[PDB]
């Protein structure tokens, strides 16, 4: 059993990634009210805890951080604000967990659109790192593979 | 052969049955069927012939008695108000809709040319042989464009379609019969609740008018008068369900109210002529903390960088653009203002001009600011946003755990009942897309955070350790009483407040707590286990009876993931499977409020909480209480 957590600001594609990993948009209908909604098997079972839609509820991310074991720090490349927001979340994990080091991954979602892009690759290099895309299936599985390794 | 197929079912010989079956193997409409079903059809398929082009096979609005397969020739599919919608040719079949749904014919079938031959299966034989196997997926076409997809998942349900065709289908299949009075109020409910996503009132109201006045083009005078009357009765049912759904919210829609006032006059005038609508006209006459309306006005303070402010008078549903204009009015401006939300912790968000009803989307201690873009980074919070500096233990410690929980649940119920089912829809699909307020939902969702931070605030403002252990004991008790009243929302809010980093840190406080309450809390903390899609909570809430307040953040999550997980449009048609899913989740709230719920000093405290929502402040307070 493993528990992975998807963190980030709104409009970043957290939910799009989660569904695209566990099941897939369009190909099948997505029911988020059943036991296996966020569970997938890869040989180990993954439970994705996503803060999508609950961002205003600070207690919800904390509960997810406490139960988590791997963390996906997702941002968008169409929004300057979202990479700036990642500093706080990084530290907030290292306070609920009460540990010194936590296995995590940085994710730069929405790479498929370059004509609207305002952020660069440069910024996320130093703090793994992917320029994934949920809607274009780029690096979707990669995100959740790395966390199980770590 | 034709004489053979004209013979009644119980008159055909074994050799007749064998020769027919061979021919059924050449019909593509029957190719998907099993050998068992096909030989049952050999003794059931009647041959029918008509010579004259323009002969009407059946009328729209008639009860369906037969399913047809075209051998020779072609037919027109005619729908009232549209005329010839499409043509069916050699090898095509029709008429299964009325038989499966037990509903009137959705269209008229008229001969296109001379000398047409049909294979027919009557009602009793269709239900026995074909009902479970024939036409499980039906995609209707109009002008060579796909217009509706029905699937047998027992009647057909709408999988996808155009807004117009979906409405047409839901009208046609309204059950008028008095014994079936709630079995229709549940089928229509999906459409009535969800239409605003794919067919707003600007389209729906004209469509309803056109449907109400649509006359039949087929049948004798009596037949036509009957078809039109039932059509009119069905439209009225829809309008009643639509008006009931919106309730007081119609005041925000001038088009919807103008329609309802004109519709009522039309029904009244028709009732004076036809002596009908006796049951439905008086019901239509009735329609023609309190919930906040979008048309209500607020006196809202918008602050400048120097911390002076302007009080603006605008509607609750006003856009950021209207807010900017109101500030620019009072201050006198042509200097490019932006509106920005700010937290107690200095965190800032620039609001788009597009954003509507932003006043209630603020954090507990958030304020609204107006400034040019270059002032953005220099903005600093108001002292008022930082919350209280002394506790209120002296006040609420003198109050009963049971009384606090009761007054909390009473107040939570007032707030929960103020929320409209449609506000959940607007919130999910995005406020700006509807220009409607979600103010009632926004304030009720905010209360979760208010209760959470109340706990953290009071614990962190309690300097005496012995009293702090008494606080933890009290909050645990208040949480337990909230769970008894089936107020699961406030229950989880208190437990999460206890789980806060600032509170959980206090080892000397937690250690000195009786093992009874340490046991209690451990059970509460396991109820919020996220494992297997919050299985622990979901089962707890499933056991409970109707009058209950659900864990709201999880409801919002379900709603978010239904929307992002599923597409609204498939193949350019409305994905009604998705619409149905959203509707079920919203009706979940209707189920929770279906039953009613069973000390002015205690009422006052609970409804006027003062809270620190600045996490950094609360941590600093905690770190000086127990280093
Ligand atoms: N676009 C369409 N709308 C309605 N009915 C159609 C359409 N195309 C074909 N039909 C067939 O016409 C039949 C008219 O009677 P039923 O409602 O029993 O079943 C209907 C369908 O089988």
């Amino acid at each position: 059993e493993y528990k992975l957590v998807v963190l980030g600001s709104g409009g970043v594609g957290k939910s799009a990634l989660t569904v695209q990993f566990v099941q897939g948009i369009f190909v099948e209908k997505y029911d988020p009210t059943i036991e296996d909604s966020y569970r997938k098997q890869v040989q180990c079972m993954l439970e994705i805890l996503d803060t999508a839609g609950t961002e205003q509820f600070t207690a919800m991310r904390d509960l997810y951080m406490k139960n988590g074991q791997g963390f996906a720090l997702v941002y968008s490349i169409t929004a300057q604000s979202t990479f700036n927001d990642l500093q706080d979340l990084r530290e907030q994990i290292l306070r609920v967990k009460d540990t010194d080091d936590v296995p995590m991954i940085l994710v730069g979602n929405k790479c498929d659109l370059e004509d609207e892009r305002v952020v660069g690759k440069e910024q996320g290099q130093n703090l793994a790192f992917l320029e994934s895309s949920a809607k274009s299936k780029i690096n979707v599985n990669e995100i959740f593979y790395d966390l199980v390794r770590q | 052969m034709r004489m053979i197929l004209r013979k009644p079912p119980g008159q055909r010989t074994v050799d007749d049955l064998e020769i027919i079956y061979d021919e059924l193997l050449h019909i593509k409409a029957l190719s998907h069927l099993s050998t068992t079903v096909k030989r049952e059809l050999a003794g059931v398929l009647i041959f029918e012939s008509h010579a004259k082009g323009g002969t009407v096979l059946f009328n729209q609005g008639e009860e369906g008695t037969s399913w047809y397969i075209i051998l020779k020739g072609s037919v027109n599919v005619v729908i009232y108000g549209k005329g010839v919608v499409c043509t069916l040719h050699e090898g095509d079949d029709f008429g299964q809709l009325a038989l499966v749904n037990d509903a009137p014919r959705a269209a008229s079938i008229v001969l296109r040319e001379d000398n047409c031959h049909f294979l027919r299966v009557d009602k009793e034989d269709f239900n026995r042989i074909l009902r479970d196997v024939e036409a499980n997926t039906v995609r209707l076409k109009e002008h060579d464009q796909d217009v509706l997809v029905l699937e047998k998942v027992q009647k057909y349900t709408v999988m996808s379609g155009t807004p117009e065709k979906i409405l047409e289908h839901f009208l046609e299949t309204i059950r008028l019969e008095p014994s079936l009075n709630e079995a229709t109020d549940s089928v229509l409910n999906d459409f009535v609740m969800m239409h605003c996503v794919f067919m707003p009132n600007t389209q729906l109201c004209p469509a309803l008018v056109a449907h109400y006045h649509a006359q039949p083009s087929q049948g004798t005078e009596q037949e036509r008068m009957d078809y039109a009357l039932n059509n009119k009765r069905r439209v009225i049912r829809l309008v009643l369900q639509w008006a009931a759904m919106y309730g007081d919210l119609l005041q925000e829609d001038d088009v919807a109210m103008a329609f309802l006032e004109e519709f009522y006059v039309s029904v009244s005038d028709d009732a004076r002529m036809m002596a009908a609508f006796k049951e439905q006209l008086p019901e239509l006459e009735k329609i023609v903390r309190q919930p906040i309306r979008g048309s209500d006005e607020v006196l809202f303070k918008v602050y400048c960088i120097d911390h002076t402010y302007t009080t603006i008078r605008v509607p609750v549903a006003a856009s950021v653009k209207e807010v900017i204009s109101a500030v620019a009015d009072k201050l006198g401006s042509g200097e490019g203002l932006i509106i920005v939300k700010m937290n107690s912790g200095g965190e800032k968000v620039v609001l788009k001009s597009n954003d509507v009803s932003v006043f209630t989307t603020l954090t507990i201690n958030g304020r609204l600011f107006a400034c040019p873009r270059e002032q953005f980074d220099s903005l600093t919070p108001l002292p008022e946003q930082e919350g209280p500096t002394t506790g209120t233990v002296g006040t609420f410690e003198l109050m009963s755990s049971k009384d606090l929980a009761y007054q909390m649940t009473t107040y939570d119920w007032e707030l929960f009942n103020c929320v409209h089912e449609l506000e959940l829809i607007y919130h999910t699909f995005g406020r700006h897309n509807f220009k409607k307020t979600t103010a009632n939902l926004d304030l009720f969702l905010r209360r979760f955070n208010e209760i959470q931070f109340w706990v953290v605030t009071e614990v962190c403002l309690c300097s005496q350790l012995s009293k702090r252990v008494q606080l933890l004991k009290k909050f645990i008790k208040i949480a337990a009483h909230c769970k008894e009243y089936k107020n699961l929302n406030s229950f989880f809010a208190i437990v999460m407040g206890l789980s806060n980093v600032a509170v959980s840190r206090l080892a000397l406080t937690w250690e000195k707590l009786p093992s009874k309450f340490k046991k209690f809390y451990a059970e509460f903390e396991s109820l919020m286990d996220p494992s297997r899609n919050h299985r622990a909570y979901r089962l707890t809430a499933a056991k409970l009876e109707p009058p209950l307040i659900p864990f709201m953040p999880l409801l919002i999550k379900d709603m978010t993931f239904t929307h992002e997980g599923n597409k609204t449009f498939i193949d350019n048609l409305v994905n009604f499977e998705k619409m149905r899913m959203i509707a079920n989740t919203a009706r979940t709230v209707r189920y929770y409020r279906s039953q009613p719920f069973n000390h002015q000093d205690v009422r006052s405290y609970v409804r006027q909480l003062n809270v620190i929502d600045n996490q950094r402040t609360l941590s600093q307070m905690s770190h000086r209480l127990e280093p």
